[PDB]
RNA sequence: UGGCCGUUUUCGUUGU
């Protein structure tokens, strides 16, 4: 209901298809090319077009509406831009896989070292698990020291001995044994070399290698075009309001652009080999640390402050990664926290709720004939009076703020409108403690409005929360919809929790004063 | 609304509540996708009532899905990592 | 907004030049493939309807709808009022006019006769029924999709069709 | 196929005790009167003494119990522990029936043995767990309720009913209906994310706790250490 | 080439409209909504078959919104022009850039470069039209033209008619 | 195909707690947003209470569609389900 | 409304004679904040005393 | 664990995820096939035929 | 501008001691010149919205670098009530 | 005359 009208039909996600990006795909999707390291045109507002801060990428501020979609911050999901590398570069996260794929195929003919003739391999092809299939294929083909130009009848091969590829950290060296012994002249398996080698690989070997011609085409594992995410993904931090500091990701993107531009301007001047190699390694280093700053064995990249950079791998890993940070769990709305205290005189399924909270939180309520009067009363109570409401909602989704509305009486409720009435007694709300070891650490209680600013629990229910009033705290949550209210009532009410499926026995019990007394 | 809270909510088998607690009381967001490539790239202008997928040249096979903003953020961070999750609204097999 | 019966149809590695519509090259597109599927999935190959058969089907459906609305008790433009909407009313009126002016066959007897006579590709036969001519000469001059089939039998077909031709 | 909350430590008396005690408890003999039902507890003591068509039903049921005792005692519980969690407590249902109909005193039972055994045998085939007519379905149904049916028979034996409980006809009907419904409600429902529940139930107790015993041992087990300490 | 097509459209109903006869209500909603639209996948929608006996089946309840959706599956009759069609045409107006040949629901565009040389326009005569040797294109007369262009704009397809090939024109 | 005929339905006929909760919430929502009420209201102005009462009378027009693990489904009526 | 952000007292009510400040003046029920307690109370416009050029003026300023 | 490595493998193998598990829709904010979401709700038109004749929706 | 109130400041922008303060009230109004009329932006220092009391002692001196450098010591008394903590 | 904007990252101390 929050979103405006949209013509596209609404459905749900059923399938997620993983697979790399074909560079032509990136070009087909990108809406701009990024060429200018200078983000700000001349410090005269209007950042340089075609720069990292291009207005085509996506609106970053309230005032400016995204040029491409034509909407504002509310709706625009940002947009993408591509970035060409003069020199194709590796992907730091595929070094072992790329190495293995190279081991599995020839150098020059660039085909599988073995045919279906060997029954071991034809058997391996029968593996449906692409990962295990590739594992076995590598297992067989890692001992084929020489690529056959002829059938083990020409197979179209090269016949040269396949080099032994050993991982030199960030680079790859192949030590050939040229045709008793010859001088072994290894060389750097340069990215373009591998890309061209992969470019002609057959769909036959592709599928037999576990890859997929439609989505996972092996050569794309080498970085050629690097898409640039709009600012949405790399917003800047206003250190002190007017003072604005640049996101480290934006800095890394700019530095990659600089290294790329420099790599462009070597071939048009004196390029004594050594300089080109060093600059190439530097560009690869930028693009790598840009995508993982924790590459084992080598020093990390820093800012001018010396602190290690924030590569996306960090953004996703660790406790605070996107998953464990904001997807598995997240900070939520309509909550409240406080201390807890005893209350021998409350029911089992009830809980002291300080008045201020019930005044703060609120719950939408559709307009029917059965509550029109009561809702009008809550309206006229004003938001600062319990019971009271906080907003009035139209059929179109507008919110009337009762704070800045002096015409409270002149509002006429309408069927289907919603009124965020205050919390009232007997309503259902969740309840919780941390840690939430066993499912008897969460329950759905009923509301009772009271003075003072603490929650109160019946002294019996402490055991399931494993709580005590020596200073402990609790959290709260509130349903914002009726179906949710129904579910809470029917599934998480305290009474249903009395016996613990852990040990098929009652979990609560008469404790402390009640017990020692009734004795 | 930490992990363990999610797990307790699952154990109590309350689905819709968990859904909305992670949807409407949090980063509720809408997007559009192309039914061919399956991606979110469809350039749309709502008030202008137009739609198209640049790569797919696609003007009619477009849908809209409601997802947590953090999820879309994760997808974009991914497809900047050369990894492209394509979203399909129908199963294949 | 609207949907069809084909599912999946994802982006594949291999594209197709056989996607631009062309009636002479027998290029109908992906959604009009040789073997389509119905709502229930049964064997349902494509239906191609002649101008007169389409006119008769639309007319009978429209009169049935008029009867259902009346609930217990024909003119081309009068039949156009049944549908709701000025644009819908106009489009139904104009398609009825086009059927009237170019439906080679009018009455139930003659349409049934041509259906029994004509009734290998479904579309080619449907278009042959839709396409009229004078002799085999005009048929070959205007229809580049039957040049070489080793079974023409088109002269007698044209003679029969012109025999059913309502005099005007 | 049972929820974990709908079970209770019960005792199946068929397991423990001596052969002598078993015989003296469950066995019946219509021909011999010195070891037969007391006549002051039944309205038809005359119709029974020395009869056979009843003796055959009693023999069939007693053989069923003998087989059950052998099976349980030799397969399920080797050591002899007869206390276990089982669904739908019985003693409580028995005494609720007693109270509901004022079943004290020595008033003679007006309930025919054939009706009792007919109901018991019918009941054992009514405890639905899986509903369907495939053979395998029926075999699974049989396998599931094996120990529960053993308990039911261990309790509702004709001697037991007529002497220790002295139910009447309607009391017995209510007992059977009660057991049926109570068991039918005691099923694990569809959709229970039982995995999560088991995970939590196993994890929590660890919080409160010459061989190596304690959390280190549990960690070893969970990670499957090749070389235990 | 008219076609019979198996058309299905998903419809949305508010829970306030939950009574004995949602079937019929969905039916006239479909009749009112689907009919008269032109689309690239299918084309102009004109008529639907057995409007009074559509099997709407068992509907869905959207979770969390309370709306109910029905997958109205039905068979209709629609038309769309494809490239390489030779069919008779109707002319209703004459313009210098090409006579307006309203062939059925749509308008057919006539290129100025694709008109026979001997065919010329005479403003003086009433009705304004073209006359030539054994040829005349006037309002209401049968004319043969070939369509070699089909530009669809998802709302109203654009058709290009030609009379610059063998045996194209007024019979 | 994915449906299974009512003669051969095999799933349990009792209404599971989850089904109870989902139907109650769905109906109470619908009730609370101008849906018709299939039973009488006397004092229980709460839509959830109306739904509870209506279920107690077995007067709720909703069909459960249970999905089998394979993908097939069967259709039970809220009317026929034995509510405990 | 020119009658905001002014020192105001209570002439009648349970807080007879307490100095308060007008924090919010939506309409016809003035929200006034006191000094002695740490709280704000609503109160009708006619139950207050408004400071003026001289002396304390009731609701006519 | 190994979120980045798992994601890279998924991309490499062109893997396809069915959203069958629970956590999937949890990230995608959809009703996971659990508990209350372990089935569907079919609106019946047959039983609503039992309604009084004057309750026809407008 | 903020949503709070400013009237408690002096004519020069500081609040005088002895004035009661409430939540969401501005106590120090600072202005920043806007890089290019209407070329100033609020840089206030509102009171913590969860606090109340009376301003007690305003200080106004130069910093090490010779700019104005203020300090406001707001006070209040805490009454024990429900939810406190105590210990032997 | 609506409409309406307050940092991050570290480290620390504590709390249950
Ligand atoms: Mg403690
Ligand atoms: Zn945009
Ligand atoms: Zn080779
Ligand atoms: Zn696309």
């Amino acid at each position: 209901s929050q979103f405006p009208y949209s013509s596209a039909p609404l459905r749900s996600v059923k399938e997620v298809q993983f697979g790399l990006l074909s560079p032509e795909e990136i070009r087909a999707i990108s809406v701009v090319k990024i060429e200018y390291p200078e983000i700000m045109d001349e410090s005269r507002q209007r950042p340089r077009e075609g720069g990292l801060n291009d207005p085509k990428l996506g609106s970053i501020d309230r005032n400016f509406k995204c040029q491409t979609c034509g909407e504002g911050m509310a709706e625009c999901p940002g947009h993408f831009g591509h970035m060409e590398l003069a020199k194709p570069v590796f992907h730091i996260g595929f070094i072992p896989k790329i190495k293995k794929v190279c081991e599995c195929i020839c150098m020059n003919c660039g085909k599988l070292l073995l045919d279906e003739t060997n029954p071991t391999m034809a058997q391996a092809i029968r593996i449906r698990d692409p990962k295990k299939r590739f594992n076995a294929v590598w297992q067989l083909c890692k001992t084929k020291m020489v690529c056959e130009a002829d059938a083990p009848v020409s197979r179209g091969g090269c016949g040269n001995t396949q080099p032994v590829v050993r991982k030199d950290g960030m680079k790859l060296w192949g030590t050939w044994k040229k045709s008793r012994d010859a001088q072994p002249e290894r060389k750097l398996l340069t990215p373009g070399e591998i890309l061209n080698v992969f470019k002609h690989i057959s769909p036959e070997d592709c599928f037999r290698l576990g890859f997929n011609e439609d989505y996972a085409r092996p050569e794309w594992m080498i970085i050629t075009v690097l898409p640039v995410p709009p600012p949405q993904v790399r917003p800047s931090i206003a250190m002190d309001e007017t003072t604005q500091g640049q996101d480290d990701l934006t800095h890394k993107l700019s530095d990659i652009l600089k290294a790329n531009i420099n790599v462009q301007k070597l071939e048009m001047d004196g390029s004594p080999q050594h300089i080109i190699n060093e600059v190439e390694q530097l560009l690869q280093f930028h693009v790598a640390t840009y995508m993982d700053n924790d590459i084992a064995g080598q020093p990390q990249a820093l800012q001018k402050s010396g602190r290690p950079v924030k590569a996306i791998r960090a953004r996703l890993k660790g406790k605070e990664g996107r998953l464990r940070g904001n997807l598995m769990g997240k900070r939520v709305d309509f909550s409240a926290r406080t201390v807890i205290s005893g209350d021998p005189n409350l029911e089992l399924d009830q809980v002291g709720v300080p008045i201020s909270i019930a005044k703060t939180l609120s719950y939408p309520e559709t307009v029917t004939q059965y509550n029109i009067h009561r809702l009008t009363e809550y309206v006229r109570n004003g938001p600062n009076e319990h019971p009271g409401a906080k907003y009035v909602i139209r059929d179109n989704g507008d919110r009337i703020d009762l704070r800045y509305h002096k015409r409270a009486g002149d509002i006429v409720l309408q069927y289907g409108w919603k009124v965020e009435r205050h919390l009232m007694d007997d309503d259902p709300v969740l309840f919780n403690r941390q840690p939430s070891l066993h499912k008897m650490s969460m329950m759905a209680h009923r509301v009772k409005v009271m003075p003072y600013s603490t929650f109160r629990l019946n002294l019996s229910v402490t055991s399931p929360y494993n709580a005590d009033f020596d200073g402990d705290e609790m959290n709260l949550h509130v349903p914002q919809s009726e179906e949710t209210r129904a579910e809470l009532s029917q599934l998480c009410a305290v009474p249903l929790q009395i016996v613990s499926p852990q040990s098929n026995k009652p979990v609560m019990g008469i404790v402390q004063d009640t017990l020692c007394g009734v004795r | 609304f930490g992990e363990m809270e999610r797990d307790c909510m699952i154990a109590h088998g309350a689905a819709g509540f968990l859904k909305e607690r992670l949807m409407e009381a949090s980063d509720a967001f809408r997007v559009h996708v192309c039914g061919i490539c399956g991606l979110m790239s469809v350039i749309a202008n709502l008030k202008k009532n137009q739609f198209e997928c640049r790569s797919c040249k696609n003007k009619t096979n477009i849908y809209q899905l409601h997802i947590p903003y953090a999820a879309k953020l994760l997808f974009q961070e991914l497809m900047a990592m050369n990894i492209a999750p394509r979203l399909y609204t129908e199963r294949s097999g | 907004v609207s949907t069809s019966t084909v599912g999946a149809r994802r982006r594949r590695a291999k594209q197709q030049v056989d996607d631009e519509e062309n009636a002479t090259l027998l290029r109908l597109g992906p959604e009009f493939a040789l073997k389509q599927y119905d709502h229930d999935g049964n064997e349902h190959d494509l239906i191609a309807l002649s101008l007169s058969e389409s006119r008769l089907l639309i007319r009978e459906a429209l009169k049935a709808r008029s009867r259902a609305r009346n609930g217990g008790v024909i003119d081309d433009d009068e039949l156009a009022k049944v549908t709701s909407g000025a644009v819908a009313n106009g489009v139904v009126k104009k398609t009825l006019d086009y059927l009237n002016t170019f439906a080679r066959f009018k009455d139930e007897e003659t349409c049934t006769a041509v259906d029994q006579l004509l009734h290998l590709h479904p579309f080619e036969i449907a278009q042959l029924s839709s396409l009229g001519c004078e002799d085999v000469d005009e048929a070959i001059t205007l229809i580049p999709s039957l040049a070489a089939k080793k079974e023409v039998n088109l002269q007698r077909i044209l003679d029969e069709l012109n025999r059913l031709e309502d005099p005007y | 196929g049972l929820d974990g909350t709908q079970v209770e430590r019960q005792t199946i008396d068929t397991i423990p005790g001596s052969d002598k005690a078993f015989h003296k408890r469950y066995y019946v003999d219509l021909m011999d009167e010195k070891n037969s039902i007391k006549p002051d507890v039944i309205e038809y003591a005359a119709d029974i003494l020395g009869d056979v068509e009843l003796q055959k039903e009693l023999n069939s049921e007693y053989e069923q119990l003998v087989s059950d005792r052998k099976f349980l005692r030799e397969i399920v519980f080797v050591n002899g522990d007869h206390n276990w969690p089982l669904p739908v407590n019985l003693r409580r249902i028995i005494q609720n029936a007693q109270q509901i109909f004022h079943l004290d005193r020595a008033k003679a039972s007006d309930l025919t043995i054939p009706e009792i055994i007919h109901g018991v045998r019918d009941l054992c085939k009514k405890l639905f767990v899986l509903r369907g007519e495939n053979e395998l379905i029926k075999e699974a149904q049989q396998n599931a309720t094996s120990l529960f049916q053993c308990l039911v028979r261990a309790r509702l034996a004709t001697r037991r009913i007529l002497e220790e409980f002295r139910l009447n006809r309607d009391a017995f009907e209510w007992v059977l209906g009660t057991i049926e419904a109570q068991f039918q409600r005691s099923l694990v429902h569809p959709g229970e994310m039982v995995g999560v529940i088991a995970a939590q139930s196993i994890g929590e107790p660890a919080t409160q706790m010459n061989v190596t015993l304690g959390v280190p041992r549990l960690k070893e087990i969970l990670n499957v250490a090749k070389n235990i300490k | 080439m008219f076609f019979l097509k198996d058309l299905s459209l998903i419809l949305t109903l508010h829970p306030s409209y939950f009574g004995p006869q949602m079937n019929q209500y969905l039916r006239e909603k479909l009749l009112t909504d689907v009919e008269g639209t032109c689309t690239g996948q299918f084309g102009y929608i004109v008529t639907v078959l057995d409007g009074m006996n559509i099997d709407v089946g068992k509907g869905r309840i959207i979770p969390g919104s309370g709306s109910a959706e029905f997958e109205v599956k039905y068979r209709a009759v629609v038309w769309k022009p494809f490239k390489g069609e030779v069919v008779d045409a109707i002319v209703s107006n004459v313009s210098p850039i090409g006579f307006f040949a309203d062939v059925g629901p749509l308008n057919v565009f006539v290129s100025t470069r694709l008109i026979p040389d001997n065919l010329v326009y005479n403003p003086s005569n009433s009705p304004p039209a073209y006359m030539s040797n054994d040829e005349l294109i006037t309002k209401g007369s049968k004319v043969r033209l070939k369509v070699v262009g089909t530009r669809t704009d998802v709302n109203e397809i654009y058709a290009i008619g030609s009379i610059k090939e063998d045996f194209l024109g007024a019979i | 195909e994915l449906a299974i005929l009512k003669e051969e339905r095999t799933t349990t006929p009792y209404l599971t707690k989850y089904e109870r909760a989902r139907i109650l919430g769905t109906r109470a929502l619908q009730i609370s947003m101008n849906a018709p009420v299939l039973v009488d209201i006397e004092g229980e102005t709460d839509p959830l209470q109306i739904a509870m009462k209506e279920l107690s009378q077995r007067k709720i027009p909703l069909v459960i569609r249970r999905y089998l693990p394979d993908g097939s489904y069967e259709d039970w009526g809220c009317d026929e389900l034995i509510v405990d | 409304d020119p009658t905001l952000n002014k020192t105001v007292k209570i002439r009648q009510g349970g807080y007879k004679g307490k100095i308060g400040i007008v924090k919010e003046a939506n309409g016809d029920r003035f929200r006034v904040e006191l000094h002695n307690p740490n709280k704000t109370i609503p109160i009708p416009c006619s139950f207050l005393l408004i400071e003026s050029t001289h002396g304390w003026v009731p609701y006519e300023d | 664990e190994e979120t980045v490595e798992i994601l890279f493998e998924a991309g490499a193998a062109a893997e396809l995820d069915d959203c069958r598990g629970v956590s999937e829709n949890v990230m995608l904010g959809q009703l996971a096939p659990m508990g209350t979401g372990a089935f569907d709700v079919m609106i019946d038109e047959k039983l609503l035929t039992s309604l009084p004749a004057d309750y026809a929706p407008t | 501008l903020k949503h709070g109130t400013y009237e408690k400041l002096d004519e020069d922008g500081l609040i005088a001691p002895g004035v009661r303060v409430s939540g969401d009230d501005i106590i120090i109004g600072k202005t920043t010149p806007i890089p290019p009329y209407h070329t100033k932006r609020d840089a206030s220092t509102p009171l913590r919205s969860t606090e109340n009391g009376i301003v007690d002692q305003v200080l106004l001196t130069t910093n090490q670098e010779g700019l104005k450098f203020v300090k406001v010591r707001m006070r209040t008394t805490k009454v024990p009530q429900i939810g406190d903590k105590f210990a032997s």
